[PDB]
């Protein structure tokens, strides 16, 4: 913040959404807690500048759970030498 | 006279208790003789899906028993 | 006094208004001295949403079951009399 | 990214332009301004719900909520400049040029 | 208005700044701007002519606008890090989206229009609060997200206002236009500075806001709102014109007075990384803000224009406006520069 | 197919968003806002959000788009202009519709497109949560967590809310 | 199968509408010292199908509209919200079990309002879109406690499904811890369908399309008084007896719809802006401050429904 | 990045648990006071590891234990206790409180013969 | 899909009533401001800003389930008490009149 | 009366939640093995597509770390007739 009167006064205003592996209702964890949780403490307290080169990895990681692109493009390759494949006969899915 | 009221309070009283009683019919003969079952939360859901695969034949109402163990 | 002449004007001209500020009144103050309130904390902790995961057994927790049938950890004797 | 939000951004982007070529009608553009928060709260609450990040499932709330008090305030703007000029048609409002 | 409901809305306008500045969350951001937004239109509107109604539909829809533009940004950052901390994006599109928006709400060309429109439209009061008290909060949130913002964009902007403050302000002669334009101007330098040195965005920051109310007090304590309205206070408070002509050398950058002191600090801050062609261009650019500025001290303070015979009539009764604080806010508007290395509390 | 029942919906989502962006008559600006609307409901249902989507129901269609009818037959219009019968909205709408159907036509045979940013086609459902046997809602979890967790969040919203009558009292006096 | 069950739901509400409007007018004449329909068929027992026949296929006379969309689609709006109320209506199982039941019959009521809108639009004429407005306003702002009470209820059962109201009242009718509430829920509900002596449309004011109007206003009849005997009568359930559920259920709902023609036959009309004052000046401060006393209510006595 | 390491087809085979959920519901109370202990194993694995890959071991004991738990139901109390499963598996619900007298006959028939 | 049939059949048969009604043998051969006043407006603005506090509030059935009964409790009744208060400015400020 | 008869259902919604809780263990050995044998025979068919595919490895991750992760409904059923996506997607949302 700003001015952190939160940090100051020892009072939570709204820290307490700002990420999502903070605690949560029942304990409900989030599907890339375990990822935004490496990558924080990797980053934790170093500053931005050296946390973009040397937390590269788990952010590159977390990244990939949030939105899974790379997965999505794993499959998008096998799906297209299947049905590519099925068409040459070369294949037959198991029942 | 005011029972001459009556027969048309009855057969809108009839034309309402269908809908209950068509419905609880329907489950019935559609899940086995039994209450559709109510899946309202994830867990509910996942054991109706599991009773599926338990049953054999694909239908969650179909129950197995001791007799499979 | 003063007080008391002035509720029978209001009782007498505005019993609608005067029934909304003292249910509204009781709402805000009952709680704080019902008996009960401290129950309603207690039934909504027992209730158990999530898996209650073991802990690993150290041989330093006298007061941890190792049975759910065991004498130890939280009962719930209080919510079956209650 | 996911299909749907492709078309989810490409809303916003319509409404968007819809609000920056106006045409006469006052509400015309608050029509636009309310499309944008709807798109807005669809593509929040998809990602929200998405990741299962709890404690966030009320923001979308939040940001209904706002948007809609916002919205009253528009509105009351437009029959203000409709009672003084009979019409909400923007090209009535260049006195201050 | 009532004198209460005026408080409490003026209190609105001040809790919603606030939030933005003590929030560490994007949506607790967007609230307090949404709730300042709200809280201002009524003191455009309080007096109750087709002029204020333009001038709040205008704003409305601008400052609408701008914060769509915001928590659209708030949410791409959402998909791409999966948190709403209030620091730097972890999107570009994000942070261009971000950083219109923000200008958008301080005004800065080529987003400029509704400024000199909407100044020129409200009350004085709602004027001095518009020009004023509104830049903190999206400067606060620009002060935080800097390191992501993108360099030619952030000064591709700043090179436009001050370019287009400075020409907008040669054709004006109502007082609240030249007001207008003269903050564009100042907001230029405020976000060139930033990516270099924030504390000299503060800096000019304050000085431009403590210049800006003496301003803004000086015209309320006479009812003055045009060029020839002004030429008139000589005939009747002469200090004023002394005050007046001082703070406008002061806002001209002039030394030995303050306003000097925030152009000279960020010429060495980007001197400093070797950015010579841009303070140099922006230095030369502000003399067409001297030059408007000097045109008022003529009409005003170095010269006596005619006055009416009405005006005998205002000699004798004494000046009722409160002018709060003018005694102060005139002298650290002109007489700050030796004090000038307390620049660091703000580091 | 019914596997891409969302990316279906939110094609419909586009072209209601054509149809009142290209601003027709208020009238019928406000109908392509309410079938946007009603879609937008649709996709979020789709995603596990049954109490968000019944929000833009109640709150954004029942409440603020009922206003907004309201209004227009008061301060905008009360007879609405032929459909289509200016030239601007229609050209604005067939554009956007031939812009619509250019992406959806290239998804789908490709399943994945490139508009200015890549994005994939395979479908919704591949992104979707595996495993869940909880015994509640995660979303209506969350949305009672701000009683207990978003008390500063309650209070800036009840005081913004407040303070919209307030204003809203002063703009319309005169 | 389920398509069965859908016209075993759509097709008796059309023909209970249908035969409302001759209990309506017999039972009206008897409280007026006459009879009412009893030529039309025994008892008047074909009054209905003739009226039906006759509006049919009478001349669908409209005066040319502002919008020909707006004028189609205002009474397919009535019309099939009306039908969509009953679908989660536990009688006692519903037609689609909603988690969220309860908020879903809140959200489609709330888009009913569209279709007096449009057709005030449709009218093509000021004098109809001012009578159109009117009805809005009115409607909306019983909308707000009818909202209000219904949550507070619902801080008694636990939870937005329908059929845990069922639940909730197995040993005792809502009715006697919540009697305030109940009283000022009837009274919104016969505000809220426009129903005397809040029927100020027809006070202050063809052939299939009224037809169509008057059977979606009539179905909400039913449904808000079927909604009234859930929320605050509840019936016990058997789950292996389903049937007696729904024989006790109906006889309610019956008695309940009853009502609302005895009260049309009893009471004045009131004025506009005293309906208006009835809702802001009286109901909707109880309605709050007893929205206070129920969320405070369970946590005092420890008497918190669970949330499933 | 590597290749996500996966255990054999056969390394996953183990006698499932065929029955229906309102078996488990009906015996539910009793399988979790009879086989805690290897459960308990199992759900510590999983909370520790974070891997179901290396808890494949003790998932397996799981079963063999509730095998076990209603192979000797089947041997002592099987008309009881099919009479219980039977009046929670017609709820819709499958709720307790309905079956309060064909739970006891079970509870009574486990008791005395186990 | 069962909600989806039902929504379907609803609306369509209403579709089909309504141009049913339309159609029969007839057997023949041969923009501006409403005179409406600003009180109705605020009616309609007033219930809009009502109506997104009951949204706010609809989550207390949930929300009473919370272990933290003590905040609960209190900002559930802070929103009604602020409710009541717009309520109570409102009334003063003559805005529930009609004359 | 509802004071009595809601503390009794929270005792009933305890007993509920027991029976849950008694059960978790064995449906979660359940879910992984099931888990794992529809990622070991989505493998076994990946190494027959993408045989020789120039460059492909088989089974190789995405993610830099070697952590266990929870896979999504595309790399579980991505290989699948439609009516088990379907109903493992959209079921529990469309049962209602
Ligand atoms: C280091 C960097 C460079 C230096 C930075 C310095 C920054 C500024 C320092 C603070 C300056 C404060 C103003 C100086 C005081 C002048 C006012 C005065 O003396 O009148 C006595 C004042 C009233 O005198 P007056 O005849 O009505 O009018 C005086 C001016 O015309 C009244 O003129 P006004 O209309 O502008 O009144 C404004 C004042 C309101 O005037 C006051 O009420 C006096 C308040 C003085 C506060 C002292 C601030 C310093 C202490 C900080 C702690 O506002 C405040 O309350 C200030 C806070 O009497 C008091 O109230 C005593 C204070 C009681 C508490
Ligand atoms: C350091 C800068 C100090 C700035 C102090 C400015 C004090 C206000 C100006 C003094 C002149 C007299 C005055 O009190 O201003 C009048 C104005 C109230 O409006 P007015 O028209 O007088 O009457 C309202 C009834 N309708 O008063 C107002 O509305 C207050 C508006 C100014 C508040 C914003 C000041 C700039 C932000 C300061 C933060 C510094 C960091
Ligand atoms: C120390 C470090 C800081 C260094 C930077 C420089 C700081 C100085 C700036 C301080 C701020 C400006 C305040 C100047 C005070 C002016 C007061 C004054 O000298 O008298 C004004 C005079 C009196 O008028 P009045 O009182 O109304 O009636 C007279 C009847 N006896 O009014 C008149 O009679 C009007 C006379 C006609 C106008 C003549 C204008 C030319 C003189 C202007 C001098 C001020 C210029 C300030 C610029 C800085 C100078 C270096
Ligand atoms: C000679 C020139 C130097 C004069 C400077 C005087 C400024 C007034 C003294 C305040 C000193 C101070 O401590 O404030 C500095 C503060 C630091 O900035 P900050 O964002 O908190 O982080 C700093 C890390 N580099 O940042 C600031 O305080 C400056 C920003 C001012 C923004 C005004 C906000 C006013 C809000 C007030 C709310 C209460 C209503 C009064
Ligand atoms: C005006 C015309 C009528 C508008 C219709 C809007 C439909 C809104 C119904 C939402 C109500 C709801 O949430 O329940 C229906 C069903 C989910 O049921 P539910 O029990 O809440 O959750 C499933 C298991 N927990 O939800 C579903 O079955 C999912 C349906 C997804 C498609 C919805 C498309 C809506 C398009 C309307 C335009
Ligand atoms: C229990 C002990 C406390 C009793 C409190 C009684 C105070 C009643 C105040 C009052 O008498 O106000 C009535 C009057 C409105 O009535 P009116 O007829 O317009 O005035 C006379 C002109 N004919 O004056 C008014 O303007 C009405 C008062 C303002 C409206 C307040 C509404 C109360 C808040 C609604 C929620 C209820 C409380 C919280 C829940
Ligand atoms: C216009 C009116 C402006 C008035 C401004 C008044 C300021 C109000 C401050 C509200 C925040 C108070 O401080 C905050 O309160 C909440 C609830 O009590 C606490 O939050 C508590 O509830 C949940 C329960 O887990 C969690 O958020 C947290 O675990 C717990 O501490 C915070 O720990 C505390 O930091
Ligand atoms: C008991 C605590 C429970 C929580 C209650 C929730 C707080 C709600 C705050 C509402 C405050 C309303 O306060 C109310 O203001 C009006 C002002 O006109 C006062 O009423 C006064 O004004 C009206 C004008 O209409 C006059 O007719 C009346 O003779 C006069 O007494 C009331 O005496 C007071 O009750
Ligand atoms: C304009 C703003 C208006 C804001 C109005 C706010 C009204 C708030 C009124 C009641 C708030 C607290 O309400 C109630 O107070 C009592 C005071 O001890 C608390 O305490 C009570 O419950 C706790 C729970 O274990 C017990 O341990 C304790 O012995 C008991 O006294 C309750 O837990 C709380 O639910
Ligand atoms: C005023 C117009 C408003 C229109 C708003 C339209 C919505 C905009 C959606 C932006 C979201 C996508 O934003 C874009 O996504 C891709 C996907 O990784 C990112 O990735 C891309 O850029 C960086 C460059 O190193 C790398 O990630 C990668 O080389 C490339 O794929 C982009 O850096 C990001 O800018
Ligand atoms: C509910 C299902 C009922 C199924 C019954 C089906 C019966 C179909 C036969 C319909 C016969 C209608 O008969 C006809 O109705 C139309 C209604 O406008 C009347 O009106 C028509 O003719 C008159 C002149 O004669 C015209 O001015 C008028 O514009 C035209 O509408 C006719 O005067 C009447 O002769
Ligand atoms: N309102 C009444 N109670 N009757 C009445 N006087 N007119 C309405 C009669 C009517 C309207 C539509 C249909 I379909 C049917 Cl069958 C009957």
């Amino acid at each position: 913040p700003f001015f952190d009167v939160q940090k100051r006064l020892g009072v939570d205003l709204d820290r307490w959404m700002t990420i999502q592996s903070a605690e949560q209702p029942h304990k409900i964890p989030s599907r890339c807690h375990a990822f935004e949780k490496e990558w924080i403490e990797c980053a934790h307290g170093i500053g931005s500048i050296r946390a973009e080169k040397e937390c590269k990895i788990e952010f590159e990681d977390f990244r990939e759970c949030l939105l899974r692109q790379k997965t999505m493009k794993r499959l998008h390759a096998i799906r297209r030498q299947r049905e590519k494949l099925i068409k040459e006969g070369k294949y037959t899915p198991p029942p | 006279m005011w029972f001459e009221v009556l027969p048309g309070i009855a057969v809108m009283g009839v034309c309402l208790f269908i809908p209950g009683m068509a419905t609880a019919r329907i489950h019935r003969f559609s899940n086995g003789g039994k209450e559709k079952r109510v899946a309202h939360y994830p867990y509910q859901w996942y054991l109706m899906e599991r009773d599926r695969r338990v049953s054999g034949v694909n239908r969650s109402y179909v129950s197995k028993g001791l007799e499979n163990i | 006094e003063r007080v008391a002449a002035f509720l029978k004007n209001v009782w007498a001209k505005e019993p609608v208004l005067v029934a909304s500020f003292a249910i509204a009144g009781l709402a805000v103050i009952l709680p704080t001295l019902s008996p009960y309130t401290k129950y309603s904390l207690m039934i909504n902790r027992a209730t158990p949403y999530n898996y209650p995961v073991p802990l690993r057994d150290d041989g330093n927790m006298p007061d941890v079951p190792s049975h759910p049938q065991d004498p130890q950890g939280p009962s719930l004797e209080w919510l079956k009399r209650l | 990214m996911s299909m749907v939000y492709m078309n989810i951004m490409m809303a916003f982007t319509v409404s968007l332009v819809g609000l920056l070529m106006y045409r006469s009608h006052l509400m015309s553009s608050l029509l636009c301004l309310e499309g944008m928060m709807l798109s807005l709260f669809v593509m929040a609450a998809l990602t929200i719900l998405n990741s299962h990040f709890t404690l966030a499932s009320m923001m979308p709330i939040i940001l209904l909520v706002f948007a809609a008090c916002e919205a009253a305030l528009g509105l009351s703007l437009l029959v203000m400049v409709s009672n003084t000029y009979g019409t909400d048609y923007v090209q009535n409002l260049n006195l201050l040029q | 208005m009532n004198p209460i409901i005026f408080i409490i809305i003026l209190l609105t306008i001040m809790l919603g700044t606030i939030i933005v500045m003590i929030s560490s969350h994007w949506l607790l951001v967007w609230i307090g701007f949404e709730m300042n937004m709200l809280a201002i239109i009524p003191i455009m509107m309080k007096n109750h002519n087709p002029r204020a109604t333009e001038a709040s539909t205008k704003y409305f829809l601008t400052q609408s606008t701008a914060s769509m533009l915001l928590m659209m940004a708030v949410i791409i950052n959402l998909m791409f890090s999966g948190q709403w901390t209030v620091m730097k994006l972890f999107n570009p599109m994000a942070s261009m989206l971000m950083t219109m928006a923000l200008a958008m709400k301080l005004g800065m060309a080529p987003f400029h229009f509704w400024v000199p429109e909407v100044t020129q439209g409200i009350p004085l009061s709602s004027g001095l609060i518009l020009l004023t008290w509104q830049k903190l909060a999206p400067m606060s949130v620009l002060y935080q997200i800097f390191p992501s913002i993108n360099l030619n964009l952030i000064l591709t902007l700043s090179v436009l206002s001050i370019l287009i403050g400075g020409w907008g302000g040669l054709n004006q002669t109502q007082l609240r236009k030249i007001m207008a334009y003269s903050s564009i101007a100042h907001m230029g330098w405020m976000t060139a500075v930033l990516p270099y040195n924030p504390t000299m965005t503060l800096l000019n920051l304050i000085i431009y806001i403590i210049m800006t109310s003496t301003m803004f007090t000086m015209f309320m304590a006479n009812s003055t709102t045009t060029t020839l309205s002004l030429s008139h206070t000589w005939n009747k408070t002469p200090i004023m014109t002394v005050l007046i002509l001082a703070t406008l050398l002061s806002m001209g950058g002039l030394p030995p007075l303050s306003g000097f002191m925030p152009k000279w600090m960020i010429i060495q801050e980007m001197t400093k990384n070797n950015s010579i062609i841009l303070p140099t261009f922006m230095a030369i650019t502000a003399l067409l803000n001297l030059y408007f500025y000097m045109r008022l001290t003529y009409s005003t303070t170095l010269t006596m224009f005619p006055s009416t015979n009405n005006m005998k009539m205002k000699w004798q009764f004494p000046l009722m406006k409160k002018m709060t604080f003018l005694p102060t806010m005139v002298v650290l508007s002109t007489m700050m520069l030796p004090l000038t290395p307390m620049l660091s509390v703000l580091e | 197919m019914m596997l891409y029942i969302v990316f279906i919906l939110s094609v419909i989502f586009v072209m209601g968003f054509v149809g009142f962006s290209s601003k027709p008559s208020p009238i019928y600006g406000g109908l392509g806002l309410i079938v946007s609307g009603g879609v937008g409901c649709g996709i979020v249902l789709n995603f596990g959000g049954s109490f968000l989507g019944l929000m833009v129901f109640l709150i954004y269609l029942g409440g603020m788009m009922v206003v907004f009818g309201y209004t227009t037959a008061m301060a905008t219009e009360q007879y609405p202009e032929i459909w289509l019968s200016n030239k601007a909205v229609l050209g604005a709408f067939v554009t956007g519709l031939l812009m619509e159907f250019f992406m959806v036509y290239y998804v789908l045979k490709d399943k994945e497109v490139e508009v200015v940013f890549e994005f994939n086609g395979l479908g919704d459902w591949v992104i979707y949560d595996t495993g869940d046997s909880g015994f509640f809602s995660e979303e209506a979890m969350g949305i009672a967590a701000l009683y207990s967790y978003g008390t500063w969040l309650v209070i800036v919203t009840g005081w913004s809310l407040l303070i919209g009558v307030v204003v809203i009292m002063e703009i319309t006096r005169g | 199968m389920f398509m069965i069950n859908i016209l075993m739901l759509i097709i008796p509400i059309l023909l209970a509408v249908a035969f409302l409007t001759l209990v309506e007018r017999k039972v009206l004449g008897y409280m007026q010292l006459r009879k009412g329909p009893n030529v039309v068929g025994p008892y008047g027992l074909l009054q209905p199908i003739a009226d039906a026949i006759k509006l049919f296929i009478k001349e669908p006379l409209r005066p040319a509209t502002s919008s020909a969309s707006m004028f189609i689609l205002a009474p397919i709006m009535a019309l099939g919200l009306a039908l969509t109320m009953w679908i989660p209506l536990p009688m006692p199982y519903p037609l689609i079990n909603m988690n969220l039941g309860v908020l879903f019959m809140l959200a489609m009521s709330s888009l009913a309002v569209y279709s007096i809108l449009w057709s005030g639009w449709a009218s093509n004429s000021k004098y109809a879109l001012i009578g159109a407005l009117r009805a809005v306003a009115q409607t909306i702002s019983y909308e707000v406690t009818l909202a209000i009470i219904l949550l507070s209820v619902l801080l008694m059962s636990g939870s937005f499904t329908l059929s845990t109201l069922i639940t909730t009242q197995e040993q005792m009718w809502l009715i006697l811890p919540a009697w305030p509430l109940a009283m000022m829920w009837f009274i919104s509900t016969l505000a809220e369908t426009n129903r005397a002596p809040f029927d100020l449309t027809e006070g202050e004011s063809a052939a299939g399309p009224f037809a169509l109007f008057f059977m979606a206003e009539y179905a909400n009849i039913i449904m808000m008084n079927i909604f009234t005997a859930i929320l605050f009568l509840g019936t016990s359930h058997n789950p292996h007896m389903p049937e007696l559920y729904t024989i006790n259920f109906t006889i309610k709902s019956l008695l309940l719809t009853m009502s609302f023609l005895w009260i049309r036959a009893s009471y004045p009309r009131f004025r506009y802006d005293q309906l208006m004052h009835l809702l802001w000046k009286n109901f909707l401060p109880l309605t709050l401050a007893l929205c206070m006393w129920h969320v405070s209510l369970p946590i005092l006595t420890s008497g918190i429904p669970p949330q499933t | 990045p590597g290749i996500v390491e996966l255990p054999s087809l056969e390394d996953l085979k183990v006698q499932e648990v065929k029955v229906s959920s309102s078996v488990l519901k009906a015996a539910a109370h009793h399988y979790g006071a009879q086989c805690d202990k290897p459960n308990k194993e199992f759900m510590l694995c999983r909370w520790e590891e974070k891997d179901p890959r290396r808890c494949l071991e003790e998932g397996k004991l799981v079963n063999q234990c509730a095998l076990e738990f209603f192979r000797q139901i089947k041997r002592h109390c099987a008309e009881p206790f099919t009479e219980y499963w039977t009046c929670i598996d017609y709820s819709g619900l499958q709720l307790f409180r309905r079956c309060r007298k064909q739970q006891a006959q079970f509870d009574e028939c486990v008791l005395d013969k186990l | 899909m069962n909600l989806m049939l039902a929504l379907l059949t609803n609306f369509t048969l209403a579709t089909l009533l309504v141009i049913i009604a339309f159609w029969l043998p007839q057997l023949n051969v041969y923009s501006a401001r409403l005179p409406f006043s600003m009180k109705f407006f605020l009616v309609a603005i007033t219930f809009l800003l009502f109506d997104l506090e009951i949204a706010l509030l609809l989550p207390l059935p949930w929300a009473s389930q919370t272990a933290n009964l003590n905040t609960m409790l209190t900002m559930a009744l802070f929103l009604i008490i602020l409710l009541a208060v717009s309520l109570a400015y409102e009334w003063t400020q003559k805005g529930l009149e009609w004359t | 009366s509802m004071m009595k008869w809601n503390r009794e259902r929270r005792r009933l919604q305890i007993e509920d939640f027991e029976a849950r809780i008694a059960l978790m263990p064995l449906l979660q050995a359940e879910k992984d093995r099931r888990v794992l044998q529809m990622l070991r025979e989505n493998l076994e068919e990946e190494a027959t597509v993408m045989k020789d595919v120039p460059g492909w490895k088989v089974g190789e991750s995405v993610f830099h770390t070697t952590r266990w992760v929870t896979p999504m409904m595309g790399e579980l059923y991505g290989l699948r007739a439609s009516e088990e996506v379907l109903s493992a997607t959209y079921g529990f949302i469309w049962y209602t």
